[PDB]
């Protein structure tokens, strides 16, 4: 089958150089053009440019020319996107995609899985976990504060409690650290007898915390 | 260049009913003498790469269900889903590939339509644990509402708070198709302890008038 395989997620600091890769297999890499597409967080797709791996004929969007370099190494069936000096504003998902076989131009028929690029001055840091204590339905939760980078996962009661759980998208604070809440709604009557524990795992820092959440005395 | 403009930005459709998305190009994308419109539609689900659905304006890609169809020509195009399935909830993009650059439309988010639901609102004071560290996060939760449009206003002793909160919203719930929202007001411990009444006021079409949840610090 045709596969475009991109290099893994990158967490970088402003001013650093970065080269990301897209390897095509299951077809002749030099027979199809490769495109790069940016998707900033929460935003749409942006066409960055295309390259013919046969001869490195490269066409850029005017929005990206001079900002990035697209290149290819046909000997290893790989295309690349690179920056000499990253900015925080380069934080985005980057896709490579194959231009289809039509005789003029074509749609993108196969896509890479994406490379997430996060650019920040912050360093790896595990969260602090605070209770959101319940005040016939009650809400309670956990505030998972001041961690970097994304993601963090939250479960409740070791996975036993799934109904009524909402784990929110993180917000990026002005400190450059993320914060997230996870909540659950439960019967008010259960608060005296049922234990509620949020299980937090911030894998990038290898930080696990189990936080019991109870009515405050 | 060619500018691609989609409409609407967001579309809510009942499960099993018809969904229709529009795409306009600023110039014709018709390639003569082949007389083919160089227009593609992609589907993108959260966390996933886009997937080609339709090319040449009206040709379904291999493996794509019959309920998807493309139409239109020149500068006006439409994607139709004849019967919306739960797996069709996604963002859809059009793209022209008539020339380079091969520009995309801005995307149309297709969501599940349901009945209006007012949010259930809850407020949470900062924990004593957090206060020890010098910061106070006050959280307001708006649970299981529809549609997505909602407004949270923070007041501390009747002073409107501006610029010192952040919020986020879940995607449509897997079970009930509602949204939830969490807003956090951040203050220093010192500022938190200078004030008494913390209030979150919520405006939503499911509510006759705004709902306020509050607490008094140290009660």
């Amino acid at each position: 089958e045709v596969q475009l395989v991109q290099s893994g997620a990158e967490v970088k600091k402003p001013g650093e150089s970065l080269k990301i890769s897209c390897k095509g297999s299951g077809y002749s890499f030099t027979s199809y053009w490769i495109g790069w597409v940016r998707q900033m967080p929460g935003k749409g797709l942006e066409w960055m440019g295309i390259i013919d791996p046969s001869d490195s004929d490269t066409r850029y969007s005017p929005s990206f020319q001079g900002q990035v370099t697209i290149s290819a190494d046909k000997s290893i069936s790989t295309a690349y996107l690179q920056w000499s000096s990253l900015k925080a504003s380069d934080t985005a998902m980057y896709y490579c995609a194959r231009v289809g076989p039509a005789d003029v131009w074509d749609s993108f028929d196969y896509w890479g899985q994406g490379t997430l690029v996060t650019v920040s001055s912050a360093s790896t840091k595990g969260p602090s976990v605070f209770p959101l204590a319940p005040s016939g339905t009650a809400a309670l939760g956990c505030l998972v504060k001041d961690y970097f980078p994304e993601p963090v996962t939250v479960s409740w009661n070791s996975g036993a409690l799934t109904s009524g759980v909402h784990t929110f998208p993180a917000v990026l604070q002005s400190s450059g650290l993320y914060s997230l809440s996870s909540v659950v709604t439960v019967p008010s009557s259960s608060l005296g007898t049922q234990t509620y524990i949020c299980n937090v795992n911030h894998k990038p820092s290898n930080t696990k915390v189990d936080k019991k959440v109870e009515p405050k005395s | 260049d060619i500018v691609m403009t989609q409409s609407p930005d967001s579309l809510a459709v009942s499960l099993g009913e018809r969904a229709t998305i529009n795409c306009k190009s600023s110039q014709s994308v018709l390639l003569s003498p082949w007389n083919s419109n160089q227009l593609a539609w992609y589907q993108q689900k959260p966390g996933q790469p886009p997937k080609l659905l339709i090319y040449g304006a009206s040709t379904r890609e291999s493996g794509v269900p019959d309920r998807f169809s493309g139409s239109g020509s020149g500068t006006d195009f439409t994607l139709t889903i004849s019967s919306l399935q739960a797996e069709d909830v996604a963002v859809y993009y059009c793209q022209q590939y008539y020339l380079i650059p091969s520009t995309f439309g801005q995307g149309t988010k297709v969501e599940i339509k349901r009945t209006v639901a007012a949010p259930s609102v809850f407020i949470f004071p900062p924990s004593d644990e957090q206060l020890k560290s010098g910061t106070a996060s006050v959280v307001c939760l708006l649970n299981n509402f529809y549609p997505r449009e909602a407004k949270v206003q923070w007041k501390v002793d009747n002073a409107l708070q501006s610029g010192n909160s952040q919020e986020s919203v879940t995607e449509q719930d897997s079970k009930d198709s509602t949204y939830s929202l969490s807003s956090t007001l951040t203050l220093s411990k010192a500022d938190y302890e200078k004030h008494k009444v913390y209030a979150c006021e919520v405006t939503h079409q499911g509510l006759s008038s705004p709902v306020t949840k509050s607490f008094n610090r140290g009660e």
